[PDB]
């Protein structure tokens, strides 16, 4: 799960940086959302 | 009888039985036929079932095959599935730890329907595991056993509710399919109905069947007699096919618009393709029977059609009015009534050919997937089916089966019978099934139709009660997955021996009769009212007339497990479920002396056990010896069976196989040549014949206590043959290589007599506890040499030793010689896993004898630990001198309803004694139903008694009445049963008479050996430094919190914070105090937990700020 | 069928859900862009080396 928090957060700092639009962005930000959900609590909003 | 060996087993059964009791391993021998397709199974089906013979296999390949691209061009199909022969024969793939199998091999054909070409490649499919003989899978040299499971057979399942608000009546459906989208069909609280499909929950049946093609009309058309529907049909408020195509688009597959096209063709993709919905070959008969569509047709479509889809609607609708038959129009009538969920009508048994059939069927569509890739990335005509073709998946789906799975377990045996019951076992765990918390009470309740098809007393008492069960003696797995029972079919009260066979549904529409039925041998039941089964599971009377069926026989209804526990009918079904269970774990001890009192079924049990060498073909006895026997058929050629010496079990037990045949007699094909573990003459022996008194004696037998004569010690009448294995494997490392040598370093010499110079203990060497075994080196590497060190080599002159001695020592808490090493290494051309290089098992065993604590039992329920072993001089003895072996208390027996072993012990010291009934003024009232040869019996003489059909109570007195003596005059017992005996403590005579007699006991496999531990400071675990759980680890016993209630409850504080902190946690807390406790000095005063910090720490990186304030 | 306010409201009502899947709502979100062409391809790659032109001859 850290490694996931790590990987998004790298790769939105990526996109950040680079210059994305702004469906990407919000679609990695959404990711690194539901990646801190699944590191404090597994499975309590959607499909763990 | 009927048995060629078999020996003379005198018995107390009044009738006879129609049909012997079948292999009892056919449930796993012939499903395993069907998967693989053999002639047996071909010829099988040839009378039952020949309008489509297939076989797993053939049915998995037929499916998949053909299977093309996007443009239909071009195409593979699958054909012809071909065994081969087995890599290596069962032991060796035992011994080097290698799965027995055989290579699968499979036609492919290669169609291009653009131009035309074929390519008929005959791929190797993989490695496919076979069966071997008994019924058990090997893999990695281990012996698996997989079970059936019960699941519920897809199909449509009616049921009724009470809203329990206005009393109003509700009745639902769910038609239930393998692998597809469920429907919930219902009426609602309000009038209308609920059409609830894949868990959405509006949109009454309106627009259902508006969108498969029809309008009002036809709804009103064929509903104007269900006001109910009626008013659903008017509360519609939506007109347009497209209308409500777009309304089940909202709730069948949001987020995306739809359009004209989507929704019609999703609805027939979800539902009327078989690709997405496919109930089962099963679950179409299955609906085909609950609603009357098709009753003379092939059985092909498996896709749900809308014609069930209007049945389903009209029978439901139709069961909301209370109505009793429904004609469906273009079928026969079928009655309208509720469906039951455990009735075993509606529970199937998937056998292993299902398990292996769905789990091939994943991997098939892991291979269609992955051919679908192939097929198109390459240019026509440069395609291969081989290219085409991966096998991994298959292989993978299958090591994924029979590897890591619940359902295909480790064999359990350590005597036959577990080895039988193991297999021929009905679970409901796992993959499709129902958890344990899952299970609801009411399913692991006996159903009135698990009669003569799951036995209702064999079952675990753990948490698992009702959950798995065993199948019954004479039941039949149907063609079809569904379970069914023989019985004879009585016609206008005349009984035929015709036997058919009935599954749990066709039962209720006929009335089956009592299996110990007045038969006059005309077919007439002597009384008009006869016990009965009826429909609905009722018993009741009937006149004799109107009965159509009858039990093939008394012990239908039992397992083969508790088929061996003679008067079983004069024991609570509680204490019968307990000795059922504890007849599966028992030990095989090193004589196996055969039991006077038992049943038939030991012989029948013993024999298809596997265990025990039976003549294939006739002929004479070539030559004898205790590693093999040479038969010489009539044939001129003859057959070596290599006898199987000191084997151990997959629980440590022994297996040991001794002929019991001569060098010049003839044997009978079906004749048993060679005894297994627990088989005396072929005929299952799981334990001793005992003498027994029933008194309770001076408080060592208080409480289930059991007290035994020394004899029992030292005439090794209760002694087991255990047999462990260790396993170390020396391996590559980056450090270097792990030597199995004996240079180990900082090692004595009387410790290093036993080994070899290939470094491990010589074959016949005793060990024990903490001696070593294998000498294996590994380098060291590096470390803080200790300045200490330094000056301990200068004192002594002793070399660094720069390798670490990691050898393989005796664990704790055992000892015993050694029976054998096997030794494996790369240079030996092995195949061992990639890593290793040496792997040596030794194998020790040791002669445990009965000491305290120890468990015996009975096979009626009662059990024990030995409360002690006290001399010969202090037993009870009759006046003939003889001491008595067990004495078990007699405050157990009339609380806990067992009484039927005080039968078995009464009818015990009568087969010992011998009797003989005197035939002189004709045949005394109690014995003219006795069968004949049963008035006379010598010393010694063995009987039986089959558990609903045996010796009653009047023929169990009068046998009891003439007890003739066996070398002095001497009637020890008298005509009630009990006997005088003198005490051997004090020596004057008891001052009441005992009940005495010789009982069938067993030891249980829970020895006290295997079961004492303790530890002073062991290892820890890594995040919490708490010591770790278990005996194969040092251990340490749980101080649950249930515990802490009782200690805090006491007001003992500084014991409960000992027991907390420094003896379990704090770490410097227990290295302290072990230095306190060796230096004699004062304990100091206890630190922190560690698991507290742990938990604080834990907490802290859950973004919650907590500090702990000194003040 | 297809007009009278039928089909509409209806397409915008299934799309504007809550596609509870992350997934599905990134599919959701990706069916609203039309696929692209050869000329769409060019024109756009024109419009893109003007663009890099520009900021050059700014820079």
């Amino acid at each position: 799960l850290y490694r996931r928090v790590i990987n998004r957060n790298n790769r939105l700092k990526r996109l950040i940086d680079l210059g994305a639009p702004e469906i990407i962005v919000n679609n990695e930000k959404r990711m690194l959302q539901e990646s801190v959900d699944a590191l404090f609590d597994n499975g309590r909003r959607g499909r763990p | 009888n009927s048995v060629p060996g078999a020996p003379n087993r005198v018995s107390f059964a009044k009738l006879r039985e129609p049909l012997e009791v079948p292999g009892l391993l056919d449930v796993q021998t012939d499903s395993f036929e069907w998967l693989i397709g053999s002639p047996r199974w071909r010829e099988s089906a040839a009378e039952r079932g020949d309008v489509n013979p297939v076989g797993g296999l053939e049915e998995v390949l037929y499916e998949l095959s053909p299977i093309e691209d996007f443009s239909g061009s071009m195409s593979l199909s699958f054909s012809d599935p071909r065994f081969d022969d087995v890599k290596a024969p069962v032991d060796e793939c035992k011994d080097k730890d290698m799965t027995y199998a055989a290579p699968l091999f499979v036609t492919a054909e290669f169609i291009n329907n653009n131009t035309g070409e074929i390519k008929s490649q005959t791929v190797f499919m993989g490695d496919f595991p076979m069966m071997t003989e008994k019924g058990t899978f090997i893999i990695n040299g281990t012996e698996r056993v997989v079970v059936s499971q019960l699941v519920r057979s897809p199909g449509v399942y009616f049921d009724e509710t009470i809203d329990k608000s206005t009393d109003k009546t509700l009745h639902s459906v769910k038609v239930i399919p393998s692998r597809g989208a469920w429907l919930e069909f219902d009426v609602d609280k309000r009038d209308t109905v609920g059409v609830r499909i894949d868990r959405k929950r509006r949109q009454p049946v309106t627009v259902l069947l508006k969108a498969l093609g029809w309008t009002s009309e036809q709804i009103v058309e064929r509903f104007g007699f269900s006001e109910i529907m009626r008013s659903t049909l008017e509360k519609d408020n939506t007109v347009g096919t497209d209308e409500a195509l777009l309304d089940i688009y909202r709730k069948l597959r949001p987020g995306e618009p739809p359009t004209k096209e989507s929704a019609q063709t999703l609805l027939e993709n979800l539902f009327f393709k078989e690709k997405r919905y496919d109930l089962a070959r099963v679950g179409r008969y299955k609906v085909n029977k609950k609603l009357g569509l098709h009753v003379g047709e092939p059985i092909t479509s498996s896709t749900l059609t809308e014609e069930d889809v209007v049945a389903t609607i009209e029978y439901l609708v139709r069961l909301h009015e209370g109505q009793t038959t429904m004609t469906v129009p273009g079928g026969v009538e079928v009655p309208v009534e509720t469906d039951d969920i455990d009735h075993f009508g509606n529970r199937r048994l998937r056998t292993v050919g299902e398990l292996i059939q769905n789990q091939i069927r994943v991997g098939m569509s892991r291979m269609e997937r992955v051919v679908r890739e192939r097929m198109t990335t390459q240019d026509v005509e440069a395609i291969t089916p081989q290219t085409l073709i991966n096998i991994r998946p298959v292989v993978a789906a299958i090591k994924e089966f029979f590897g890591t799975s619940q359902l295909s377990q480790f064999m359990d045996q350590n005597n036959p019978l577990s080895g039988l019951t193991h297999k021929r076992r009905l679970s409901a765990l796992g993959p499709g099934g129902l958890s344990r918390e899952r299970a609801g009470l009411e399913v692991r309740d006996v159903h009135p139709s698990h009669y003569g098809r799951m036995c209702p007393i064999e079952t675990p008492e753990g948490p698992n009660i009702g959950l798995i069960g065993s199948l019954s003696v004479y039941a039949r797995v149907n063609p079809f997955g569904f379970i069914e029972t023989p019985y004879r079919k009585v016609v206008d009260g005349v009984v035929s021996d015709e036997i058919v066979y009935l599954t749990a549904d066709e039962e209720d529409r006929h009335v089956v009769a009592q299996a110990n039925s007045p038969i006059d041998a005309d077919g007439r039941f002597v009384e008009p009212r006869v016990l009965v089964r009826r429909k609905a599971g009722e018993v009741e009377y009937v006149p004799s007339s109107e009965v159509d069926y009858m039990d093939v026989s008394p012990r239908q209804m039992v397992s083969v497990a508790t088929a061996m526990i003679p008067f079983l009918e004069h024991d609570d079904a509680n204490r019968a479920l307990m000795g059922a269970n504890m007849q599966r774990q028992a030990v095989p001890l090193v004589r196996s002396e055969a039991p006077l009192v038992g049943t038939g079924m030991e012989l029948r049990a013993a024999i298809d056990a596997g265990d025990v060498v039976v003549a294939e073909e006739s002929g004479v006895i070539e030559e004898v010896s205790a590693d093999y026997i040479t038969v010489m058929h009539d044939n001129g050629t003859r057959r070596t069976y290599r006898m199987r010496k000191f084997a151990r079990s997959n629980h440590g037990t022994c297996a040991n196989q001794c002929p019991i045949v001569d060098a010049g007699d003839r044997v009978e094909a079906g004749q048993v040549i060679a005894d297994g573990p627990c088989t005396d003459d072929g005929e299952m022996a799981l334990g001793k014949n005992l003498l027994v008194a029933i008194m309770p004696w001076e408080g060592h037998n208080y409480e289930d206590a059991i007290i035994l004569s020394n004899r029992l010690v030292e005439e090794d009448v209760l002694t087991s043959i255990h047999i462990e294995e260790h396993e170390i494997d020396a391996r590559d490392t980056k450090l270097g290589a792990e030597e199995i040598t004996r240079d180990i370093p900082n090692i004595s010499d009387e410790v290093l007599a036993d080994l070899d110079e290939r470094g491990i203990v010589r074959i016949g060497a005793e060990v024990r506890d903490g001696d070593i075994l294998v000498g294996k080196v590994t380098p060291k590497g590096e470390t803080e040499l200790t300045p200490e060190e330094r000056l301990l080599r200068a004192i002594f002159g002793e070399k660094a030793r720069e390798v670490r001695d990691t050898s393989l020592k005796v664990p704790h808490g055992e000892s015993g010689k050694v029976i054998g090493i096997r030794v494996f290494s790369r240079e030996d051309e092995d195949e061992l896993p990639a890593g290793v290089n040496e792997l040596v098992r030794v194998y020790v065993a040791q002669k445990r004898k009965i000491s305290d604590g120890d468990k015996l039992a009975g096979r009626h329920g009662n059990k024990g630990v030995i409360g002690k072993i006290l001399p010969v001089e202090d037993m009870p003895f009759l006046a003939d001198g003889t001491p008595v072996d067990i004495i078990l208390n007699t405050h157990g027996v009339p609380r806990r309803m067992n009484i039927g072993q005080i039968l078995e012990t009464h009818l015990g010291w009568c087969a010992h004694s011998g009797w003989k009934v005197d035939a002189a003024k004709g045949v005394p009232d109690w014995a003219a139903r006795l069968p004949d040869e049963l008035l006379e019996a010598q010393p010694n003489a063995i009987v039986s008694t089959p558990v609903f059909d045996g010796a009653q109570e009047a023929e169990l007195q009068g046998l009891l009445s003439c007890t003739l003596p066996n070398r002095d005059g001497d009637v020890l017992v008298d005509a009630d049963g009990k006997a005088m005996l003198f005490d051997g403590r004090s020596g004057e005579p008891f001052p009441y008479p005992v009940t005495v007699g010789y009982m069938y006991i067993m030891k249980l496999h829970h020895l006290v050996d295997d079961k004492i531990h303790a530890r002073s400071t062991g290892p820890y675990s890594m995040i919490t430094q708490q010591p770790l759980g278990g005996k194969a680890q040092f251990g340490g016993q749980r101080f649950g919190e249930m515990e802490c209630w009782a200690m805090q409850a006491y007001g003992a504080a500084y014991t409960l914070q000992e027991l907390l902190t420094i003896k379990s946690d704090d770490t410097v807390g227990r290295v302290k105090v072990y230095e306190a406790i060796v230096k004699g000095e004062n304990i100091p005063e206890p630190g922190i937990p560690e698991s507290f910090k742990v938990l604080l720490k834990e907490l802290q990186s859950l973004c919650l700020n907590v500090e702990v304030l000194s003040s | 069928e297809d007009e009278s306010e039928a089909l509409r409201q209806a397409r915008k009502d299934a799309e504007l859900t809550a596609s509870a899947d992350s997934v599905r709502a990134y599919l959701k979100q990706i069916g609203k862009v039309a696929l692209l062409n050869a000329e769409e391809e060019v024109e756009l790659a024109k419009r893109i080396e003007a663009g890099l032109y520009a900021t050059q001859l700014m820079t």
